[PDB]
């Protein structure tokens, strides 16, 4: 879950 | 010495959870403390976590609520969090943030001290070597409290640990003082708070106790700062005044909960069981303020109290607490179900400083050996009880009967104890020898021949 | 018996070392020869430098290589100070060709402040305006490039294919 | 040029206006001089990890750059002192500031600039000769126990021009001047070296000599080798620190560097207090053991970033002394702490995580660190043979062996000393789980035993088999009680139990068991196995007779002899001659023979 | 063939881990090879993994250290990496990057071959049918292999799998040219492993026909990505071109996986199970199947890679994915190693495609499959009764149960337990198997047909 949330947050840029 | 006016801001560029992001701050300072004004008449405070460009981030020590991006103001004092402190804080009771609640005036400070403290240089710290008598046989006889250590108290919900703390702080002494107590409470029931207060008032040593309180109704984030403040006060009294200060913390687990919450708000790296990855470092920072120093006769001892969520030991909180501290005193609910007033399971209760405070000159040469022998015998008692549980009474042997007898008499005499008694060390040793005499001479394999040739009969 | 086993393994290791040394020496002889031939090629290049006419033609060619390669709006030309007027004439000759080849108007200057080190037998080099992108079209770089690209074929020419090279692809 | 502090967050700091920077260059940040390293570049911006607690730093604070990467200053004055995670003598700082706390930005020389040192140039050093790196060109009796050598730093060569005469010299005084190609250059008795660069060697050599440990358990069953490597995982309270202390006190090596990273400082206090008193005998002289040890410390409460620096500094020093022609060992305490530091730094960089939240390159870094071990033929014409051994200690959270840190370390080291919490719970203080432990240096060591203690070889094998067989029965004993097994089985179980209670157990804090010489262990095992096989053969020979010898009969026959065999462990290496204890063992063996024959 | 003058670029717009980001490159090409100059004279090399616009990404083989945005330069070649190729590769050793590690010079590239290989028509491949004698009874027999197959060796840390590899390489031969050439490749190993393998190879005087590579633990991590493909390309050349029967020994593929993890994590690509990137299934397919004979050609490629096994996890991603690709697997168990068995090989999880290679008609002997199957089943039942033994005491066992226990015990004591350097023949192992069969009476031979049973049992 943590890894997926990290990539999702980075997807904004 | 600062002499410039503060800066005031209304640029509240955003909010997210317990954080507030400002914009267009002129040379912001890391770890700067900031006051602010809500649209109504109340006021709050916070601390800067990080800076980048002209943007800044702050954290509100008492929860964010109703803050208006247009109306509120901020005030940058330009300094890291610093507390007032004076000798006269003794006898006074504060809540979180040190605000008086005993109906006295503001704190008139002798000095202003940085909260975060500084590391102590290992070169110039003296190893503790003195033995603090305690009056409980489970502690002195088979472990050791020394002036300067930081042993914690493992406990579980509902179990009777508070009066253990009361007893240890009631009749503390030196084998053959003042013991200014500083007692910080972090998110605990009102009942325990009043219990401790009544106990100290009964002890009649109210001239030597400085209190900090935080009920569970108080703001959540306050708990992260609550203990550091008390420890700073203790350090002041220990080093600038060469007093012997004993320190007690109620619930480190609550502090851990506050910390996990803060870290989760920021989305930081998680490790075991949703904890911050760096909780080890902060626990080290809090726990490491201990031990005496070269040239000064003061001393700092810590007996923090922490609660495992359940009987599990591999939970990260007790595990890391074991890593930092040099031992631990275990409390088992099994003994509590059998109504033994100290429910101290001596077995998992290893302490590391029995080396340098025991032997000739301090107590006697035979202390360590009898403790080791008692360990071995109690352990074999547990094992034979396990064997009994499966095989049945009639399959055992005489040795098993002897071990069961030892187990029963040991739990009956050595551990079971009065609430208000005060056992001397020598009495504990006599009890130990009485217990040892149950076994024959030959079964005592943990004792040198030279010692049993003199003390066995 | 184990004395005998020690003796036999001793001779085996000794012979293996001898064979390894033999292979090392022969391969070293081969590549020493190859480097010697490369040095001879450097000498043939150096004598080629001096014939004026083909040298001027080659410089015109190299300048056009640089022009077609960099493609930047601004360009700089560097060379050996002796050949300065020749390359000036070459640039004047070359610019119209590039202009009609790419339909792009470019300004070509010649660095007269810094010149190539003397050890460069010939050739030129191009920078762009900010002197961050470069392209070396010196004769030695070309010699290196064609040498490395040609190496297998020259092996095949000098020594012939191995007997076990039964097919090609 | 100079950069400016764009932003701060924890121990990481982004600095703009840093066009000329490069990776792993030292930098100074803040008005105070906070040392750090660079870890990420992006255009004109940069990223810096800082080795000091970060607080009270403004944006736009000046930042200085230097082309020197992280390095340590190497030379005399090192031993008997203590340093921080980076090379900073704590004792000198404490004398300088006259306080209790380390200043936030203290900056003092690594080595003293005033102590004088006697000097003796080499007897073959002539004007015009060549040494081309690695050659000793002088001797300094830094301390009575150990003599510091000075050799040309690697990557240096040229003829000899000036030679300093014998006598006394202070730091930075011109010792040797060298001329190579019309360039003159001077050297002193102190130099520099980057930390992350591997020092070159002539050749790596195989291990051929055992490295004792002073423990009956480890030397007998799971020996380590000089120049090798190992790891010691185990939960808290399993006494890893005790084993490290024992090894540092009673090894066979010349110099021991103890790198404590992320622990209680009370351990440092213990080392400071105990070691000066204890004395050791070599060359017919007794000297305090502080002379042969150097100590690098980093308390837990110190800033996180310095911890990697400490681990690197320690091995750099070990390397410098391996080049000197000595055998040295290392006590790396809690490398998992280093892993934790890596985790934090990667966290603040928003780098993609790997298993258990650690960075991906944890395995690579551990392998690189542990690769530096090994025996080495050194550079230089006067050949010496040195060696480096690393005895790491791991601290897996939860007490299991599933964390990636431990599994990574298992794939690199050759020797493994597992610890089991229940054993330390038993007060079986040297809690070594022989069942899980193993060693891959059994070979290339049999020659040593064949040359000295040939009988030990079968003995240990027999003991191992007995332990395994005990374990193989114990489960079925536990499931179903006794009175269902043959005499041989119970005999083996009981002798294995006494092995457990006596041989494996070892209390190093009593004065008489602080250290066990190897021959004592050999004799003890010999007596045990002799008794075992004698009893087994005796009972076996009477299996089909009219009077079957049972275990109860053996007890009635030899209870006192078993008691003496148990008390066998009470032989002090001092205050009791080797001859008398050997004779005592022989006499006990004769007694056992007589009692057996009488039956 | 020729090419234009190469281009220099100095626009290093960032550095991050083992990656270096440039821009303003004109017509960048995917998988293009570049060189790097440092502020000093030191040189390095790398390749291109991503491209978009004028931006390009550059992986560096030697790692990252002291990289500047003002002194470091870059050079751009014109094509994919192409590497030296020659018969002289034998008798030589190289590092991870193929440079000569010994004192010998740069090999003379008789030709240039693409590292990535090139595909082969399935129709143009030939089944491998020739059983390769190994001498190990655990391998020959139960898990026979053929000339052209590939079999990984699953093993954990602290086990003597290296000894097994050496034993196999020593005794490799054919059942009845001279022997196989050897293309060895090391993937991040300590000095002990490489030195031991070197000693073993020179013991038999086989350096004249070994080409070997070395990537040690101290070397930069990124090199391991390229290291094995060089060895495979060279082996492919020797097999499909020189018609030499070769044997490629890869080791420590887990390090390859780790390096790929580094590369993916640096690029912030989508991760999957255990943080491993998705596409290594394709990547391992590329690295693995390069073997098998082909029509109209002689020689072959037999590929035995060695995979270390994190903890004891058969379901770990790396070994699991390797299971889906290779046609077999030979398992190593720490239990047998603790029981002092020199070839500690648990035969139960092992499996191979001897499925129609060891027929017996024309091959060694006719009974091969039947004896193998019966031993397998009896061993399974032996393990079962051993498990039942720990539940209830020995008295509760029937006669057949004791027979199974005894058969099991004698089986590992005789069949599995083989001494080093022992070159057992296939017929010998079959006879040993029959002798083990004789422990039971004929009526418990539930699997052997009537004909063979009456032929051999009496």
């Amino acid at each position: 879950f943590y890894r997926l949330k990290k990539i999702q947050e980075k997807k904004k840029i | 010495y600062l002499s410039q006016p503060r800066l005031t801001y209304k640029t509240v560029s955003g909010v997210n959870g317990p954080l507030v992001i400002l914009d267009h701050v002129k040379f912001p300072r890391y770890a700067e403390i900031v006051h602010l004004t809500l649209p109504d008449g109340t006021k709050r405070s916070g601390q800067v976590l990080e800076v980048s460009g002209s943007k800044a981030v702050v954290q509100v020590f008492e929860g964010t609520s109703g803050i208006d991006a247009k109306k509120t103001s901020c005030e940058f004092t330009g300094d890291i969090l610093r507390t007032p402190v004076s000798e006269d804080m003794l006898g006074r009771v504060f809540n979180g943030s040190g605000k008086p609640i005993d109906r006295g005036p503001v704190v008139l400070a002798e000095d202003f001290l940085d909260i975060m403290g500084q590391p102590i240089n290992p070169q110039c710290r003296i190893y503790p070597e003195e033995m603090i008598q305690t009056g409980i046989s489970a502690i002195d006889g088979m472990n050791s409290i020394a002036r300067g250590q930081k042993i914690p108290i493992f406990s579980a919900a509902g179990l009777p640990h508070n009066e253990i703390a009361a007893q240890i702080c009631r009749q503390a002494g030196l084998v053959k003082e003042n013991f200014a107590i500083v007692f910080a409470a972090m998110g605990v029931n009102m009942e325990t708070a009043r219990f401790f207060k009544s106990d100290f008032e009964e002890n009649g040593s109210m001239d030597n106790v400085c209190l900090f309180l935080n009920l569970a109704n108080d703001p959540t984030i306050e708990r992260i700062i609550t203990p550091r403040l008390a420890l700073t006060t203790a350090e002041f009294l220990a080093y600038q005044c060469e007093k012997h200060v004993l320190v007690i913390l109620t619930d480190m687990s609550s502090y851990a909960e506050a910390l996990r919450e803060v870290s989760a708000a920021r989305e930081e790296v998680p490790g075991r069981r949703g904890f911050p990855g760096y909780m080890y470092t902060d626990l080290a920072t809090i726990y490491e303020r201990a031990g005496r120093v070269e040239g000064r006769n003061g001393s700092i001892t810590q007996i923090p109290i922490l609660t495992m969520p359940n009987d599990d030991i591999t939970h990260p909180i007790p595990d890391l607490t074991g890593y930092i501290t040099e031992g631990q005193i275990y409390v088992d609910r099994q003994l509590h179900n059998r109504q033994i007033y100290p429910p101290i399971n001596v077995l998992p209760s290893l302490s590391r400083l029995m080396k340098s405070a025991i032997g000739e000159g301090m107590t006697r040469k035979d202390h360590a050996d009898v403790s080791n022998q008692l360990y071995a015998c109690y352990a074999i008692g547990k094992d034979v009880q396990a064997m009994k549980a499966v095989v049945g009474e009639e399959a055992l042997t005489s040795d098993d009967l002897l071990y069961l007898e030892f187990l029963q008499k040991f739990e009956k005499n050595f551990i079971t104890q009065g609430p208000y008694e005060n056992r001397t060390v020598y009495e504990t040793l006599d009890i130990g020898w009485q217990l040892l005499r149950i076994f024959p001479k030959e079964m005592l394999k943990r004792i040198p021949q030279s010692t049993l040739s003199e003390f066995y009969p | 018996e184990k004395k005998e086993k020690q003796i036999e393994q001793q001779k085996k290791i000794q012979m293996s070392n001898l064979m390894n040394q033999a292979r090392l020496k022969v391969l070293r002889a081969r590549d020493d020869l190859i480097t010697d031939l490369l040095n001879e090629a450097k000498q043939r290049l150096s004598k080629v430098v001096k014939d004026t006419t083909r040298y001027q033609v080659l410089l015109d060619g190299l300048v056009l290589q640089g022009l077609y390669q960099l493609l930047e709006p601004r360009m700089i030309v560097r060379c050996r100070k002796q050949d300065f007027p020749l390359v000036k004439a070459a640039v004047q000759k070359a610019i119209p060709m590039y202009k009609i080849a790419t339909k792009k108007d470019v300004d070509v200057q010649i660095d007269q402040e810094a010149y190539l080190p003397e050890e460069i037998a010939g050739g030129v080099e191009i920078y762009n305006g900010d002197r961050k992108i470069k392209v070396s079209n010196t004769l030695e770089s070309r010699l290196d490039l064609i040498a490395q690209q040609m190496m297998p074929e020259v092996r095949g020419a000098l020594f012939g294919a191995n007997a076990n090279r039964k097919f090609l692809d | 040029t100079f950069g400016y502090v764009h932003g701060v967050s924890g121990p990481v700091v982004t600095a703009c206006d840093m066009a000329g920077a490069a990776m792993y260059e030292l930098v100074r940040v803040g008005h105070s001089e906070l040392v750090g390293e660079i870890i990420r570049l992006e255009g004109d911006m940069a990223t810096i990890q800082v080795y000091e607690e970060t607080s009270g730093v403004s944006v736009g604070d000046p930042v200085l750059r230097t082309g020197k990467p992280l390095s340590v200053e190497l030379g005399p004055g090192i031993m008997g002192a203590i340093f921080d995670g980076i090379q900073r003598p704590l004792s000198d700082i404490s004398s300088q500031t006259q306080s209790i706390y380390i200043p936030r930005g203290v900056n003092v020389s690594a080595l003293s600039r005033d102590i004088k040192w006697e000097f003796i140039p080499s007897k073959n050093l002539r004007v015009g000769s060549h040494i081309t790196g690695g050659d000793i060109y002088g001797i300094v009796n830094e301390n009575s126990l150990i003599k510091h050598k000075i050799m040309l730093p690697p990557r240096n060569r040229g003829s000899v021009t000036y030679i300093a005469p014998p006598g006394n010299y202070d730091a930075s005084d011109v010792v040797l001047e060298l001329e190579f190609e019309g360039v003159k250059e001077k050297f002193s008795m102190v130099q520099v070296w980057p930390v992350r660069q591997v020092r070159p060697v002539t050749e790596k050599l195989p291990a051929n000599h055992p490295l004792l440990t002073g423990q009956r358990v480890l030397d007998a069953l799971f020996p380590c080798v000089q120049g090798g490597t190992t790891a010691i995982p185990g939960a808290f309270g399993c006494g890893k620190t005790v084993i490290s202390q024992s090894l540092s006190k009673y090894s066979n090596s010349d110099v021991i560097i103890y790198v404590g990273c992320g622990e209680r400082g009370n351990e440092m206090s213990e080392v400071l207090r105990d070691f000066p008193e204890l004395t050791m005998e070599v060359d017919g002289k007794v000297e305090s053991i502080m002379k042969r040890t150097a100590l690098v410390a980093n308390t837990s409460n110190m800033p996180v970033a310095a911890r990697e620096a400490s681990i690197y500094t320690g091995i750099t020093l070990s390397e410098y002394f391996r080049d000197m022609g000595y055998h040295v060992s290392m006590m790396a305490d809690s490398t998992s702490r280093w892993a934790e530091a890596l985790r934090e730094i990667s966290g603040r960089l928003a780098e993609m995580p790997a298993d258990s939240g650690y960075p991906a390159y944890l395995g690579a870094r551990l392998a690189s660190f542990y690769e530096r071990a090994g025996r080495v033929k050194c550079l230089g014409n006067p050949e010496r043979e040195g060696s480096v051994s690393i005895v790491g200690a791991v601290s897996p959270p939860g007490g299991d062996f599933s964390d990636p840190v431990t599994s990574a370390t298992l794939g690199i080291v050759q020797v493994f000393w597992g610890l089991d919490k229940k054993l330390a719970q038993r007060k079986h203080f040297p809690s070594v789980n022989w069942l899980i432990s193993y060693s891959k240096y059994m070979r290339a060591l049999d020659e040593y035993y064949d040359k000295h203690f040939t009988e030990f070889v079968p003995l240990r094998t027999k003991a191992k088999e007995i332990l395994q067989e005990e374990e193989d029965l114990a489960e079925i004993v536990q499931l179903v009680g006794k009175a269902s097994l043959a005499e041989t089985d119970k005999i083996t179980l009981e002798v294995a139990k006494l092995i457990k209670d006596d041989f494996l157990q070892q209390n190093g804090y009593t004065p008489y068991d602080r250290f066990c010489p190897f021959y004592k262990t050999v004799g003890m095992l010999s007596n045990m196995i002799s008794f075992y096989d004698m009893a087994r053969r005796a009972v076996e020979t009477t299996a089909q007779s009219d009077n079957k010898i049972t275990w109860s009969i053996i007890r009635e026959h030899m209870g006192e002899i078993l008691y003496k065999l148990s008390s066998m462990k009470f032989k002090d290496p001092v205050k009791d001659g080797e001859a008398k204890i050997k004779a005592d063992y022989a006499q006990l063996l004769e007694d056992m023979q007589n009692a057996f024959r009488s039956l």
